[PDB]
């Protein structure tokens, strides 16, 4: 696998460092490394594809070495490495992709390919080089095992769930009590309702809460709470629990009154805010509550106490609610995030093609399946499949 | 003290390497896939065409190849026949490396 | 055979006498054996597979041996040896595999596949030691013809079986005695059931026996009786005998009577046991007999007379009964118990490759099918089966 | 850390192997890997406690080596050794203990002592030998990624769970249907419950499943699977499940029928088992799902007529139930089991000394606890605190 | 004593790491070891037997020696030797046999055998090694005085005992108050009953307890401790106190109340838990106390209510119980456990030839007789005779 | 100050471009670099913490040179590495959190800790290196 990953840098801090020009110097301790690769090489045959609408390409080698004292490299020098370069480049490609697709539960951690279970090979591990690409970096430090990590913006830690609770409800839907919420990505939304603005609760206080477990612990996020849930904030037409009928839901909102969130740690309350809203840190979580409460207003303008009637019926609904937002956070596990191509191409390279479902991932890596049973064997094999991606995309994008 | 089946060469490829998939010593191992290449990097078109076979900057100045050639002599010292061998032997090779 | 196990516990007192420090004087007795094998085998060439989902992998040879004396063991010295173990770790893992699968009538406690027919050669011999497993100590005494010996925690000696016999019954089965059993594994429990409470039976005592057959003798038998059969001491609706219709069971218990538990070995009382409840030894054994009475209560308190009528209808029906637990012994047959994985180590591997049934193992290697019908070519099967698990799960687990 | 595993095997393999009598070369390969530690201590310091009940003691070195020089151990020769040993072995202890106690999040696996983070320093590693204890075979292992793996008897991966679900009920708790359970270490009874006897169920017969969900695979698992569940057989008075009021169960038990048992890993059945009741193999699983029916019987004699009325008042109450019992099997991941003292070590150790809780573990260790919510830093500390608990019953029991 | 070990390991190490095939190197240090015994024997004639049905053979001695020279191991030399330890295997076992039946009383914790006594003898010590076989490991450290152990799987502390006792009681035996129990083995059920449902009790809740003294203390257990006594909870008729008549049980069972379990040393409370059921660590007792209460339920459904009614009849009697079962153990004295064969080793032996009873263990070695009456004459007999059994079973099982 | 950063791409551009299997070629102008720091350490002896809930661990320093012979780096080379990189981690991390919370108004903008104090010292500055973060 490290194999892997050098045979890029090669090529990148090749196809870069390497033009018309240059002073020899700056590369002499790139020649090397490089022509040291071709000999390990040139001898060994290849095996790429099988299966899907995968193509089934042979290898073979025998490529020239290069110069060494010279000094300012001739336009002639760079052709003819050119032509060589795009070799590997055709090649690795292939190579990647076979490996983005194959999955093994028992050890799907390791490699698996008739290409790749080759390169893990001895003879070959005199490559390795200039671990700088924050995915290697990581995929190392997980092999001997420590403190590993990455960096997210607007992770995807929360499998798309969209739904209601019912608290106090009766078959005409006409004084309902309850949560509704959105939990998507980085992003929650809930909103607290309350038919009867809180006539008959004790204080004139409804309690409001929305819990929201987190499948992997993030640390030192960054958070942008506010209150209100604008998406709860307009009229809807809801279909029952059960199915069978539909609910009106009117809101007129309210300020979230004691405001508590608590961002814990194994049921250990690691950070709390009251009444924060703005930028919050959060530095060690697995699990976010968000308590609060509708108080009915002690004193109403006309316009106010009429929405707001002593008896039935209850046409605005007193709402309440608050909006949280991860804006970055770092995992121990790789995860899916808003900037991040690996998910994509990982899943686009499958579907161009035709690979077929398997044993670990969900039909299509859809990202809600995947996490919300984010198993060790589908998270070994997404970090393989993402860390290959990554080696990838230093070359081909 | 490896294979003590002293060696059988017929005419296959490079009689030379083919130790390196059978030697365990590293430091071993490096000198003969390193001497069984240099092949003298015979690509050379400078200062205006000139086929000038070169040879490894690492060869050049670099040295270091001697550092291994030296630090795979250092860990040779070892049994199998009469005493008056090892003796003399590696106190020769000791030279090479002072 | 005798020659894959040393190949293992060779691996194992290698991958484990072999890290990062010890003297060479901690492993010269081991690196030496180690070498010779390596010679041995070097350019004789392999395959195995060739059955269900079992790959087809060749395996050629051609490694040096381990010179490299320095007085305490490098780094280096570790895993350029550690590169050469995980070849022979997956080499062996694919041959113990294929020849756990293959069967044979004519004889299967004796090598099968391509690849062990070719290891019993002679040529090879040069390689056995350290023969402390268990098992293989078991494998030799015995193909020298003697007696063996194994060691387990609740022996699995009981083909399941469920049942009752009905010594009275009628249509109505408002009157019925007889037993009902539960026999599997190491556990029987028997009760005897008579709804008239033996009101009718001379000296009011109504007498039962249950009798099992082990397919093979047990010795040193520590095992636990208890009065009481706690599984046939609550209401039930069982089928009747015909499977036309069914009848109601609803016990009430009393202590058993006189009883009388016989360990027999052809025919002869090795060791009898007379109302002794708790700890017993059954030291060689073929068969259990359990003898027990209910005797009629010869003075009932009111609350105990009324659930005992003169005369029908009979509601509450009396019911005595014993449990008996073989928590170990010793057999000279391999068997299936509560802690050695052999067994399930075999069953699975045939399950993940699809392995098709054979012509000497029951469908899915069940356990009841193969104790019930236990013949010689099924028990050497199993012992060169279970020899060979045995010798797997000394490097894979 | 493997530094300290030698320490004992050095000790037992030689508080065993060194006694008045023995021949010399029992142990000249022995002697020698002794002395050799001795020297690399004397002159360090060691900072042993420091926390709750723990004495703190300091440690000196400053010990002569071993006569190589005679022939037949001579009782002198033992006790001015014996002497030598018990400063190791009251050290060790010592250190064991200081070790097993600490805990901490983000690095949670690695070492935390002031004794041991100066052992895995470098000038140490000339110590490793005989890595033969099942442990730490498994320890290295994981530091190098392969597919582990323990030992287990009715191991223990169910945490304690009694309750029920009620599917059908009304207030007076006369006509309920529905499951009541007890998953606890490695065994499952479920029982399912229809008042009416599935009078008006479709085709006569009420459906029911239990799903159980591992927080770890196990693999190679040997199972007992029998038909009832004793534990739900008896009558109850039972809290509802509001627990405002207590409703009455008084079962009577017929067979379960359409009895499917699946062993599920992500989703998939990997084994399933229709009805087959006695021992049977699950050979990679991380859910269990019985499913059984209740099927009214077609045709009942007058007494079972009787109990099962066209009409209310219900008063027997038909059940049927199943007992699944894991004997063996292999987890990744270490686990309390029936047969192993480590969970029991540890906790022990920690309440003998007044441990405070700490940041990982549950308070007093519990297990219930811990399995609930065993998430990847309680696992890697319970691997440590275990793979010590191991090492120090290598000498200390 | 001492002595008699090595005699097997010897065997063992030998009978295994001796085959066709092997290196010398892989012996060296083994072969010695062998020969020294010889030369120490022959010459020396030995006499076993005598006592009941067990033969009495003379055995002499002049056997050659071994050649120390072949390189590797042909077949001849195999058998040359097999020949020469089936003389020893076959002795070994006529002495064990003879000193596993002779008992003293004081200093009865000695040999006694005219064979042993001549084996402590001094110019005989020249033998001792490879003392790793847990039993040995104790005997020695016990010798000379130190803090000894073994590990047991369900232990056998508890002497058979099924019993109970009413608090309450009257001629009719219509209206009980007490408890019932079954302690054996390693586990105990217990119940608390009451006919009248704490109707008249001080906030109607009765109060039970059971207590159990372990004849030794056992170290690091882990035990499962659930809600209610399956054992006690179907209907039952039985003996009252004074045998004179017959009383009804029948149980309803509700949940214990205020469970308490207390592992108490020495009369001081070691751990103590309240009501937590699962798996639980109770380090260092001698002493169990399980207090639990039935607590009349305050609010009833009407089914419910009709069980308990003001005034007598009382025909369903509320039970409450628990079980506890201890699943493994550490004890500094021998124990019987559901794993280990020495006491059915012992006992089968003894049996075989018709041993007769002596002056310190039971007729029949019988378990639950021992462990009451567990003196420490009986623990050293015991201890000694265990040892040897264990000796015994290297070889021969 | 600037200090403190190389200390750091030294070990990234180190923990990295180190690895079982390579040829020196690659760090020739690396190893280097990183003795020369050794050198100037070994000798001094450093304090950390004091605060809150932030330990007190205390450094020394006497650790030997690298390897300045192979061409391809032996798995025996690299280990014997790591254990000393190992110590600088856990190192660096006990330094940066103690100088990342003693607070300073008036010269707020310059160094605090007894840990970095010594560090802007002259004798040291003998480290700077590609400060392309
Ligand atoms: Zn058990």
């Amino acid at each position: 696998m490290d194999v892997l990953y050098s045979l890029s840098k090669t090529l990148k801090d090749a196809r870069d460092k390497i033009v018309e020009g240059t002073l020899y110097s700056n590369v002499s301790d790139l020649i090397q490394q490089f022509n040291q690769m071709i000999i390990t090489m040139n001898g060994n045959e290849f095996q790429t594809g099988g299966i899907g609408n995968l193509p089934i390409r042979n290898w073979n080698f025998d490529f020239g070495l290069l110069g060494t004292t010279l000094l300012n490299l001739d336009a002639n020098y760079v052709e003819t490495a050119r032509n060589t370069i795009d070799y590997f480049v055709d090649f690795v490609d292939n190579v990647c992709m076979d490996e983005m697709v194959r999955e093994s539960q028992r050890n799907g951690i390791a490699p698996q390919s008739d290409s790749l279970r080759k390169l893990s090979g001895l003879k070959f591990k005199r490559i390795n080089f200039d671990n700088s690409s924050e995915y290697i970096e990581n995929w190392n430090l997980q092999n001997r095992r420590q403190r590993t990590g990455f960096t997210f913006h607007k992770p995807n830690i929360f499998p798309y769930s969209a739904s209601f609770t019912l608290n106090r409800s009766q078959p005409a839907h006409d004084n309902l009590m309850g949560t509704m919420w959105l939990n998507a990505g980085s992003e929650i939304q809930v909103a607290g309702f309350d038919y009867s603005c809180a006539i008959n609760a004790p204080a004139n206080t409804q309690q409001f809460e929305h819990i929201v477990q987190l499948r992997r612990v993030l640390t030192t996020a960054t958070i942008t709470l506010l209150p209100d849930a604008e998406r709860f904030s307009f009229p809807r037409v809801i279909n029952s629990a059960d199915g069978a009928t539909t609910w009106y839901f009117n809101p007129v909102i309210l300020r979230p009154n004691n405001v508590e969130v608590e961002f814990l740690l194994n049921g250990q309350i690691i950070n709390t805010y009251q009444a924060r809203f703005g930028t919050i840190i959060a530095r060690n979580f697995d699990t976010i509550r968000l308590s609060f409460q509708l108080m009915r207003p002690p004193n109403m303008t006309p316009a106010v106490a009429a929405l707001f009637p002593n008896a039935q019926p209850f046409e605005h609904h007193a709402t309440v609610g608050l909006t949280l937002r991860i804006e970055s956070a770092v995992c121990e596990s790789v995860l899916a995030d808003a900037s991040e191509t690996m998910l994509a191409n990982v899943t686009s390279v499958r579907q161009e093609y035709a690979i077929p479902v398997g044993p670990v991932f969900p039909p299509g890596m859809n990202w809600t399946d995947l996490i919300t049973n984010y198993s060790p064997s589908r998270e070994d094999n997404l970090q393989r499949v993402f860390t290959v991606a990554s080696i990838r995309s230093m070359l081909v994008k | 003290g490896m294979q003590r089946m002293h060696y059988r060469n017929g005419d296959p490829q490079t009689p030379f390497q083919i130790a390196e998939q059978q030697i365990q010593n590293f430091q071993v191992a490096n000198w003969l896939h390193f001497v069984n290449n240099n092949q003298f990097r015979q690509v050379v078109i400078d200062g205006v065409l000139n086929q000038v076979l070169n040879d490894n900057i690492r060869n050049g100045h670099v040295i270091n190849q001697l550092m291994e050639a030296l630090m795979q002599l250092s860990r040779q010292q070892f049994p199998t026949m009469p005493v008056d061998y090892k003796r003399s032997i590696q106190r020769g090779i000791l030279l090479l490396s002072n």
